[PDB]
């Protein structure tokens, strides 16, 4: 047991999270009570201290003479599921015929949703996210035409050998999940679970993943979080010989069962690289717009 | 419906009403979230809570 | 062979259609969640935090971009002069664009409820003064004198021990929700003006500096509500990323 | 009853008479990891009063043309004391913090400061000015040590995010009219129950002067800013030899 | 293949076909071909009044 | 004509989609099953059997491929020397590749739980000795002396009647699951090192031989768990079978 | 794979067919209605003037 | 030398902590390891050639023709399973023809 | 559901929960296996079982 | 930065104008004698 008095009356090992807040149900907005004129002393609801750090707790009734309003505006639009469950373009894969980009009928795409600026600015509002997904692959010619072509999507988890070419023996998908679609049908749609070793994704990871003397050669590994490297997406024209139709694949991701932690400021500058918050050094643009003076509009 | 319980929500105070046609619960629809707010977490994160009727620094 | 009949809406791809899709990994249990502090459950929780309102959006160059957060006050001739004015639209290109309410109501079409603008005085301790912070409901143009601007909703603010006042902008509206106002026909959704007039003066003794500064911080109330999620307007993107 | 406060933890004590309030980060106190959240199978060590104490880091110089500074936590505490000697030997690490920034002036000085806690503050560079080269910040700028680093473009916080929305995270203001200190209690914010203490910096402290300093000729011209911080509910797991980086 | 896009009042209109407003991160879009039944949506009462 | 509506995901072939398919043989009863011994019900039952760990993967040629199962010990100068070292990653190209745990965790992406490495001494009966088997959590490089390597988790093993010790590698991790480590950014999932140091010496009398051998056998614990089934990595195949 | 069978009347667009269609805005509550005088409930009310 | 494996618990070797482990073992079962369709055979039908120039081809049923499926099923000696075959037909250039 | 019982599992200790739309039970889905392990079959297949607290050969 | 590691008290000036650094009884013995130069440095209390 215990016989000392500085341990039996101690607080070492407090595991529960002593919370000061308690979440209350709020299905609609808050109403307004009737307030009359008030000309008293000492009780001031308009004077605060912004040096404390907390925000304003001034009700509308304690500043003007209000009317009783039974407010019935629903707040079911601003939730996390009603904000992120809209599929946006996260990647585009090219498959040309005669060129230098992908002239062998296959292309490998690493999985990251930070390639296009419109989806990237929404998900970088928070720091940690935890979501499922519904991918959608819409394939068409560069002129928008639909051709009778068969395609194979393959999800390569991190570690598995990537295909070197179109006739390689990694396309036999004995355990990799693959999707076989033509182009004359509705586009494919899968459901990807939360596939991370951590408890949540993170789009901002301050630090290095390795140890050792970080010099000028190993500086590009900064901010590369390996709890987010989810593998490689691969496509091919299912066949042996050369095809004759050019292809363009577009990927659309929508999140469901979303939980988010630790909000942060949203970016105002232009993006420049993937998984790298660089900006233009000379062209620092302000957030708002400028006018002539402050005394006039 | 007898299925697996392995969605990205399980172990929370939010109760869903979704539809699902498979054996795993991460393929279900988004559904109707419960509407529970907490303004006291980001707006008034102070130790001693002061009344709005009183000036804080006296 | 069950009898059925395909009605239109078939073989479409709606980007917002909620439905069951085909899972790729069978009998897969994910990583269990741990207690991470700071869990949001709504986006009305980021509306009620105060953020700096760029009232003095006069300077342009990159070496003086930090000056766009505060606006100066000084000693006048004592005629009830004007300090600063700005519109009260959180969906317009102006001072409200650099708040947490101006970026989270850029992703929505309509909004409701009361705004509030919390000021803060960053001057000396031995320097006092009084300011009149008047809010004008729409229709009324920029006033030419403090005697004209007193007729709206206004709050007289004295400097002292406490150094912050909260002008809550009331929800004076004919509609339940109002959209984002801009030039043309969409002036119907204008919220008004907020003007800051010198009530008495800025009095300062010997040894203390001449020019002080005020920082404006804007927030939202507990009856704020947004609707009709859209794409953000007050941003662009250059072509050819990488 | 509210202007004066005292922080007693360990064998250190901070007494201040011009304090505003003690903010609590996200309404959550620092604590020890429960058996549900725990991943490791070895018993974690926990020095009680030998690491939960205040460490006065360094004295800065708030001049007229200052821009700002930033300190990456917990990089600043790898060379100081028993905490700086436990994080070099151990592998896993878990602690809250308690940050207290003193900045004093007379009743004839004016100015303000913004003391912010930004979790996973990722430093980004200017990409060669024009935005063509894929440059990366060096090791002496990413993890600066206990001496901090001066911000080069404080309007975008050297990370692309604007300064005007920084107060959505934890913020207290050192306004030299009413108060002189800003005290923040930060819980442990990470996706993992434990973490390495030599590469991953959890959050970054940001001290930027919003309203500038001003005084007339005759007052003393130097105003110092000192950071004082104390870990709380520190835990360590997994022994090895002493490695520096 | 065709893309319908509902642009709410305020959002930036596309200047051309290759513009970066077509990436529909929050706008509701409908992707149909022409060799299928025609698209059909359901629009609620979307007025401030 | 029942009203319906085809949503996307239509006319796809997902290789992992579980669903009812069309049977080809009606009213067909198969051959009844008899009691065959050795029925597996999980693949965590093949994790907990010990298999030979190729610690001495120095030789190359086909005439000496049997030498890659055991590593030699002998008489030293008595300075606390080093015998052998190997990494503790069961998803890396190394000693763990030729176990039942290195081929069944080649078909999975992430793993959890404690490993264990059971050694065995195959020397004379009249020859004794002591070995220090130290495990280093990551971050710490290859130690230069036994005084540096003693600070990790270590087990001192004496030779005698019993001739096998079990160094269980503890699950010292920040994450719940860890993936397979390799060169580059994926050093974040490294497990560490296991080194074998001469504690005292290898003492041998007259008539008994000089060089003995140790065989390493690796297994898994009862809290081992794998996840996210994938394709195997540490194998290839030549083209044109037959 | 549920057994089914497409009967004719498939892939048609009847302009008067009443059916459930795909909504575009999820969890969307519209503007509440107020008491406006002059609510018709039939078109036999404009016959009798 | 006995032949059995190690029964050493983690608690009997180091000083442990109480961990309520909730990692599910529903991924390593037999149904969650083999119910992934892999390529087991390929049948050619050319026009002018010597392999199958008569518009038909006969394929004997064996799943041991391709090395990626063969290595998984030869982990065990005796198996007892149903199947779900799937026949994806296309031109050698991937094109779909009305045939 | 009145159907034939001729799947490749019948006569085992594992109880399934599957869906089926035909008359024969080998066309049903894979379903949710029961989680029953047996480590004592391949790992400790010895006649006299020794305690972990005691050395076996004395 | 070196002297911060002991027992210390940060003292702000203001309305109250007195702080009390209580020196703790950090000792190996129950009583300590009067220290001076030589062998009697064993009873030294420290520095402030
Ligand atoms: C046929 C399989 C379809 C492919 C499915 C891919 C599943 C991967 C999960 C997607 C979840 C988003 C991953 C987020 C990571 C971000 O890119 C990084 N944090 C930043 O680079
Ligand atoms: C239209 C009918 C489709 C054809 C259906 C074929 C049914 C045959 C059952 C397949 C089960 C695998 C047979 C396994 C046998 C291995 O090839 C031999 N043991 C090794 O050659």
């Amino acid at each position: 047991g215990d016989r000392v008095a500085d341990v039996i009356e101690s607080s070492i090992g407090d595991s529960v999270s002593r919370a000061l807040t308690q979440a209350l149900p709020a299905p609609t907005g808050q109403n307004t009570q009737v307030s009359s004129h008030r000309l008293d002393t000492g009780e001031v609801p308009a004077l605060q201290a912004a040096e404390i750090g907390a925000s304003s707790n001034t009700s509308d009734e304690s500043m003007i003479e209000t009317r009783c309003v039974l407010n019935s505006h629903s707040t079911a639009e601003t939730t996390l599921d009603s904000f992120f469950s809209r599929a946006g373009l996260v990647g585009e894969i090219d498959l040309p015929l005669e060129g230098t980009t992908n002239p062998n009928g296959y292309a490998n795409w690493d999985i990251d949703i930070t390639g296009y600026a419109q989806m990237r600015r929404k998900v970088e509002l928070f720091t940690y996210m935890r979501f499922d997904a519904e991918f959608t692959f819409v394939a068409c010619t560069p002129t928008g035409q639909v051709v009778p072509q068969l395609l194979q999507y393959m999800f390569v988890p991190p570690g598995a050998p990537k295909p070197e070419s179109r006739e390689s023996l990694a396309w036999q998908t004995a355990t990799n999940p693959s999707v076989f679609v033509k182009l004359t049908d509705p586009p494919a749609q899968v459901s990807v679970p939360f596939m991370s070793p951590a408890s949540a994704y993170q789009w901002f990871y301050d630090g290095y993943p390795t140890f050792g003397e970080h010099k000028q050669e190993k500086d590009l590994e900064y901010g590369a979080c390996p709890n987010n490297m989810m593998g490689t997406f691969s496509v091919r024209t299912v066949g042996s010989s050369k095809s004759k139709y050019p292809l363009v694949v577009r990927i659309y991701m929508r999140m469901k069962h979303v939980r988010a932690w630790i909000p942060r400021p949203m970016r105002n500058q232009n993006y420049l690289f993937k998984a790298n918050p660089n900006y233009a050094g000379n062209s620092i643009k302000p957030t708002g717009t400028s006018r002539s003076a402050i005394t006039t509009l | 419906s007898h299925e697996n319980s392995n969605s990205a929500t399980e172990g929370s105070t939010i109760n869903y009403t979704t539809i699902n046609y498979y054996k795993d619960s991460y393929a279900a629809t988004a559904g109707k979230q419960s509407l529970k707010q907490d303004p006291d977490k980001f707006a008034n994160p102070v130790k001693d809570i002061f009344t709005e009727m009183a000036a804080p620094l006296k | 062979g069950f009898p059925t009949e395909l009605k239109p809406g078939t073989n479409q791809f709606l980007t917002t259609d909620d439905g069951v899709s085909a899972p790729i990994l069978p009998n897969f249990h994910p990583t269990p969640c741990i207690h991470i502090p700071g869990e949001v459950r709504n986006l009305l929780e980021l509306c009620q935090v105060e953020t700096i309102l760029e009232v003095n959006n006069v300077p342009t160059n990159a070496t003086s971009l930090m000056e766009r957060l505060r606006f100066p006050v000084s000693a006048q001739a004592g005629k009830g002069e004007l300090c600063a004015v700005f519109r009260a639209d959180p969906g317009r290109d102006g001072p409200w664009q650099s708040t947490m309410l101006g970026q989270l109501c850029g992703y929505y079409t309509q909004w409701s409820g009361s705004l509030e603008v919390t000021f803060m005085f960053t001057g000396s301790f031995m320097a006092t003064g009084k300011m009149l912070i008047a809010y004008t409901p729409p229709g009324g143009p920029l006033p030419k004198d403090r005697a004209t601007a007193m007729l709206g909703t206004h709050v007289i603010w004295d400097f002292g021990l406490q150094s912050s006042v909260t002008l809550v902008i009331p929800w004076i509206s004919n509609t339940h929700y109002r959209a984002h106002a801009r030039d043309g026909v969409f002036d119907y959704y204008t919220t008004g003006l907020v003007s800051i007039w010198y009530q008495t003066n800025y009095v300062v003794p010997i040894g203390a500096p001449n020019t002080a500064y005020i920082i404006a911080l804007a927030a939202a109330q507990k009856n704020f509500t947004m609707k009709l999620c859209k794409d953000t307007s007050h941003i662009l993107q250059t072509a050819s990323i990488q | 009853s509210d202007r004066v406060a005292q922080l007693t933890i360990g064998n250190s004590t901070i007494t201040t008479q011009e304090a505003a309030n003690i903010i609590v980060g996200y309404g959550e106190w620092p604590s020890y990891c429960s058996d549900d959240d725990a991943t490791a199978v070895d018993k974690p060590t926990r020095p009680d009063v030998s690491v939960n104490r205040f460490y006065t880091l360094d004295t800065k110089l708030w001049e007229k043309s200052s821009k700002g500074w930033y300190w990456k936590f917990p990089d600043v505490l790898t060379e100081t004391g028993v905490f700086g000697q436990n994080a070099q030997f151990h592998y896993l690490y878990r602690s809250g913090f308690c940050i207290h920034v003193q900045c004093n002036a007379s009743k004839f000085h004016q100015g303000a400061l913004l003391v912010a806690i930004l979790p996973e503050y990722v430093i980004g560079t200017v990409a060669g000015g024009t935005g063509t080269e894929d440059s990366h910040p060096p090791y002496k700028q990413t993890q600066p040590g206990a001496d901090g680093f001066e911000l080069q473009h404080p309007y975008v916080l050297d990370a692309g995010i604007p300064i005007s929305q920084l107060t959505v995270c934890h913020h207290q203001r050192i306004n030299l009219r009413t108060n002189n200190c800003a005290t923040i209690i930060v819980p442990y914010m990470n996706t993992l129950p434990f973490d390495s203490a030599l590469n991953h910096c959890n959050f970054g402290l940001l001290v930027v002067p919003i309203s500038p300093l001003d005084f007339d000729q005759g007052a003393t011209p130097v105003i110092p800013i000192t950071i004082t911080l104390a870990p709380m509910c520190s835990e360590f797991a997994g022994l090895r030899q002493a490695v520096t980086q």
